[PDB]
Order: C-alpha cells, then structure tokens, then sequence
RNA sequence: UACAUGCUAAGACUUCACCAGUCAAAGCGAACAGUUACCCUAGGG
RNA sequence: ACCCCUAUACCUUCUGAUGAAUUAACUAGAAAUAACUUUGCAAGGAGAGCCAAAGCUAAGACCCCCGAAACCAGACGAAGCCUGGUGAUAGCUGGUUGUCCAAGAUAGACAACUUUAAAUUUGCCCACAGAACCAAAUCCCCUU
C-alpha cells in the first residue's frame, strides 16, 4: 500500500532523505531542510 | 513489568534533568519546575527538593474533553489532582567583584 | 652502621643460615558472544602503517641540558638524544623520530641547534626566542635505525646508506618554512621567524652576531645520516679508519 | 582463546576484538552501537543520534577484552593526529 | 497527523545482566527428509 | 572379660539405591597476560628487540585420573581382524591422597551469593510528612 521512497535535494546536492508515500498518489515533491547549504530547499524523488 | 512509578520520593534532592516519575497515564501532573515528556515522564527543570501536593485542576480551554467534563460538573464540585513540584535550592547566581577599575 | 656491629656478634653467615625475605614466596597450594554482536569499525584499520613520533618536551630538553647529558654547544641530533638517553625510540613499532613539544615553553632558557622530525609552532617559537635554531628533518625507517644506534650499524660492515626523501604526503611538510623543513627554501626562513617573533611578542635575535653562529648554522644535507660522514663510507672500528670508494659509478650512486 | 600457540608457544589475540574495539591506554574500551547503519529509515532522530555515538564498555567487558588481546595492543601509541589522543589519559579521577 | 520525524548537548530512566531501548534542560538553527524386529554406544526411569 | 546404660556401618547420588573379602605395592591439577607480595634500580627500567604520564626488571604463586560407538589409511585372513591416526571425540558416571586457623549456602535472565587485598564514607533498623483515578502491607525515611 505504501512505498519507502527517497528524495534528492535540488540544492545542496548529494543530500537525500527517505520518506513513505502511497502507491497510487502522484510524484512526491517536498520542501525540506538541508545542512549542506543550511537552508530549506525542494526535494524530488528519484528512486523507490 | 514496565517498571513504572515514582523514581524520586518526597524530600529527595534532585538535579536538573533528573526524572521524577514515569507514567502511562497522568497519575501525577507537572507542577512547578517539573517538565513533561512525550512519554509523559516527569523530569526536573531545576535543582532542588521534590514535593507532592494536591491542587485545583483547571484544564486548558483547548482541551475539549477536559473542558466539557469540567462543564458537566455541578456547581458543587471542584476537581483536584496530585502535582509534583521541585523547590529550587541554590540561588541562580551571585555578584562577584571582578576588577577594581 | 649498627647492623654491621650486630653482625660482629652473630654466627658466621653460611649456606646453612640463609632465608628468603618473608612475603617473597607464597606457599605452593596443592590438593552470540558480547564481542561479536557489536559492529566492526576501523579503529585499528591501518595502525601498523601509521607514523609515530616520540615527544620531547622542552622541560625534558632543559633538564637534559641542565645535567650535562645533552651538550648545547654542538648540534643536537637524534643520535645525541639517544646517547644522552633523553629519548628512546624504536624504529620497529613504526616510530619515525622525535616531535618537539611546547610543554615548558616558559622556563626554557637554552640556545640550541636541534633537529627534530616534527615541531609545533610554540616549541619553535620557544627555541628561536633564545637565539636557537630548529630544523625539521626526515628519516626513513632504515636511516632512523642507523641514527639511533650507529655503533651496532658500524659492526655490520655495510657502507653508510643515503637517507631517502619523504614520501609524497610528507613532502609539503618538509618543504615549508613555517615548520622549518630541511627541504624548504632558506630565503623564506627570515619571514617565518619574524612572523613567529611578532605573534608571540618577542624580538627575533639575529644569530649572525653570536660566537656560536657557525655551529647554529650547521645542517647536514639530505641523503646524509651522520654529520661529518658521507654515504658510501665504511667505518673500520677495529683499526679506527674510514674507507671511501673512488669508483665512478659508486660515487654517482652515493651522491644522488 | 589460544594461550600457547603451536609455532611460538605464545598467546594469540582474538582479531574480532581488534576489528570491533578501540582500547584507550587508560584501560577504557570504546565501541560503536549496534545498528548504527542498519535500517535507519524508521528510527527516530534521537535514536539515530544515540546510535551514531562512541560508547564505553563495562568493567567486566573491559577485563574480558584485556584477556583476549596481547600486550602490543595495550601499549602507548604516539600517532601524529590521532582524534583520540586526549582520551588516552585519565583526568581528575578519584576512584 | 506531520514534513526542523533538523543539529547539538547537561542530567536521568529501563523488564532484574548484556545487547538493545526511553525522557530531556540549556545552546545553534528555525516556527511563532523418512526409517532400522540388524540398529550400536554412554546414561536415565 | 560379659552382664548395666548409650550408641540406625561407611562412601557416592538424590531435597534429605552404588561400591567395597583382606593385605602389600602402584594409582590421579600440568599455563605467570595482567594484578598482588617481596627485592633491585628509578623519569627511567631491562645483558639489543620491549615497556614507561612511577615505571620497569626479577622471583613467588592458577588451571587432574580412568572409562564409547565411530571415521580414515595400510596390511592379514575368509564383512571380519590387526596396526597406525589415537592419550580420537561426545556424553555421562566414578575417583581425585597430610594438619591447623580465618572467611564462607537459594534471586534470576551473564547475573546473585561467596574469597582475598585496597581506598573511602556512611550502611542497616527507621517518624512526621509523602506516593491514582478507575486487606495484610510496600516504597521513602530523620531520630535511635
């Protein structure tokens, strides 16, 4: 029902984190915080 | 056995961050200088002596369950709960003569 | 002593009277593991290949100078420290020499020409305040072994080898004037000495004026282990001679 | 463990200890926590911080590890830029 | 339900050990495989 | 001498059946890492190598006996048998030899209890007060 997916930072590259998302819902994009640039940036998933 | 219960009894000296009690339900409530955790564990925010008191329970307006339970009380009842306090011992600081300029 | 007076009157000490000291001889009395569930981590990953350096503090160097064990009128090498027994280093057990240590920076009053493998900024400052010289030199395991105990090397019969250059990692350290590297440009040293003198609030004494300037300026060029001797020589200790080859190819090899 | 080896008659170290533990010269053994890189997706941040930690060992564990390593691993090592240099000596201990 | 379910750090709890587990002030930063009547050996009832 | 009174052989294993005719001989605890004790020398020790933030060197003092089926190799006889591997191994019994003094027996899921030595300061017994909404007592605890 749910999938453990990974999102990769668009900024502060090389930073990624894992969340859970439904099998049927659309592609998952969040606004997370990364310490590479120490700021809030968007994360877009790349691999389930 | 969850090993829950009072960890520090009345009159016991306590340091900052010491855990006073671990509970599954709010058997004891946080009083003065006693903080609570996610597990509703009562820890001490100051350094001093633990006291257990009985106090009037006036719950937060946002707590709708406690609020309407309070409303359903007659004009004769007042709710009481057991609270845990830490009476702080040491003064929070002193003034020292550093330099005579 | 009163004890020898007591011995006067006691029976003669013989093999029938001896006794061990009480307390010396206990009587013979006759009629998943924990370390597995823990994850591996590389605490000791490359330990046998890590370089080690024995610390010579300035307290210790002052103490040795202070009891006549290290002579500060001559250059201070590793050989002098080992001979004075102020430092004990094992080439096996991957020691790579001596590192100077700032302990005793205050209360160090000695004008020395020391040669150490590593030196901290504060220790260099402490030596150079008193009119001294610090050089940081490199010794490979073999040359380090020969330096620390030269006499057992001279009984081995082999011609003196030329010491190797630092590996790639240690080349930037030893080619730098801030740490007084022995492969650094002499021209940049006055700048570094003035920087240290300015930072630590002492005037930099120009060594050229003191009568020990010739000694304080004595360095041995790289690919030399001992001061007065050149690689390729053979020490004949029995009849007190030095044998130097005159071959062209040998001399080319030893002067490389 | 091997107290007397068949070639030298010497004690032998257990290399698992060497691959899992750091021995401080003072007698303290430092280890990593189990699961510090396993299944991190569900672990709470507090738990992850707890697991990403260098942790000391028991007295019994320490003596047992001292029994399974030889004297070479109990010697004073003067490494160049060891991050654990300040921990090799013990300070202000009053037993 | 949430995306600071971030980083660090005093002090404590804990299933009687261990391994694991909890809570947390201040601070930075952010919201606000069967079988043997061929069986065999050491023991036990 | 006996008669009287007193006196459930011993060993092992159970919480409290086993073996032994008798005499003599034979017959069973093997390891110094650390620590401790006693010396030497001492920021150094050590008769290379090793260790050292009082250490190092030396000594002393800790780790039993008997008892399978098997498997393998090579012979010898007509699977067996023998020699070797082999003091095989695993279980489970049984046995483990002078004296005195001191300390020294019941939770449990390694721990508990126990010994020796060392450092230090409270330990036990406990009075008021004190520990929850949905009987016994227990925890805590100054005095003594």
């Amino acid at each position: 029902k749910n999938i453990l997916v990974r999102m990769v930072s668009e900024a502060g590259t090389g930073f990624c984190f894992n969340t859970k998302r439904n099998r049927l819902r659309e592609k998952l994009t969040l606004l997370h915080y990364d310490p590479v640039v120490k700021q809030r940036v968007l994360f877009v998933e790349k691999k389930k | 056995g969850r090993r829950q219960g009072i960890k520090k009894m009345e009159g016991h000296y306590v340091h900052a961050g010491n855990i006073i009690a671990t509970q599954r339900h709010f058997r004891w409530h946080p009083g003065a200088h006693v903080g609570v955790g996610k597990n509703k564990c009562l820890y001490a925010l100051e350094e001093g002596i633990v006291r257990y008191t009985k106090e009037v329970y006036v719950p937060h307006p946002r707590n709708t369950e406690a609020v309407d339970l309070i409303t359903r009380l007659p004009k004769g009842a007042v709710l009481y709960k057991t609270f845990v306090h830490v009476v702080p011992a040491k003064p929070e600081g002193t003034f020292k003569l550093v330099a005579m300029l | 002593a009163r004890a020898l007076d007591l011995l006067r009157g006691l029976p003669r000490v013989s093999l029938a009277n001896l006794k061990p000291n009480p307390g010396s001889k206990k009587p013979e009395r006759r009629p998943t593991p924990f370390y597995i569930r823990i994850p591996k981590y590389g605490f000791n990953e490359g330990h046998s290949f890590r370089r080690q350096y024995k610390p010579l503090s300035l307290n210790r160097l002052q103490y040795l100078i202070d009891l006549g064990r290290v002579d500060p009128s001559q250059p201070i090498d590793l050989t002098q420290l080992v001979n004075g027994r102020g430092v004990t280093i094992q080439p096996l057990k991957r020691d790579y020499g001596v590192q100077l240590v700032e302990e005793g920076a205050d209360t160090f009053t000695a004008k020395v020409n020391i040669e150490v493998q590593l030196a901290s900024e504060l220790a260099i400052a402490a030596i150079e305040k008193n009119g001294g010289v610090v050089t940081t030199a490199f010794y490979d395991p073999r040359s380090l072994d020969i330096v620390c105990k030269p006499v057992p090397f001279f009984l081995r019969g082999q011609p003196i080898p030329k010491r190797m250059l630092p590996p790639e990692e240690l080349v930037p350290y030893y080619t730098d004037a801030k740490n007084r590297g022995y492969l650094a440009d002499p021209a940049k040293f006055p700048e570094a000495r003035l920087e240290l003198a300015r930072k630590y609030g002492y005037i930099l004494p120009d060594i050229t004026k003191d009568e020990l300037f010739k000694m304080l300026c004595t360095r041995k060029d790289p690919r030399q282990i001992f001061f007065g001797l050149a690689p390729g020589w053979v020490v004949n200790m029995a009849d007190k001679k030095i044998l130097k080859p005159t071959d062209e190819n040998l001399l080319k090899y030893y002067t490389s | 463990l091997t107290y007397f080896s068949a070639r030298k008659g010497k004690r032998k170290t257990v290399k698992a200890v060497i691959d899992r533990f750091l021995r401080l010269h003072c007698g303290l053994w430092v280890r990593r926590k189990a699961g510090y890189k396993k299944k991190l997706w569900k672990k709470t941040p507090a738990r992850k911080k707890r697991l990403r930690e260098f942790v000391f060992c028991n007295k019994t564990q320490s003596k047992l590890l001292d029994k399974m390593t030889t004297s070479f691993w109990k010697r004073r090592n003067w490494y160049v830029d060891d991050p654990y240099q300040k921990y090799h000596d013990r300070t202000n201990l009053k037993v």
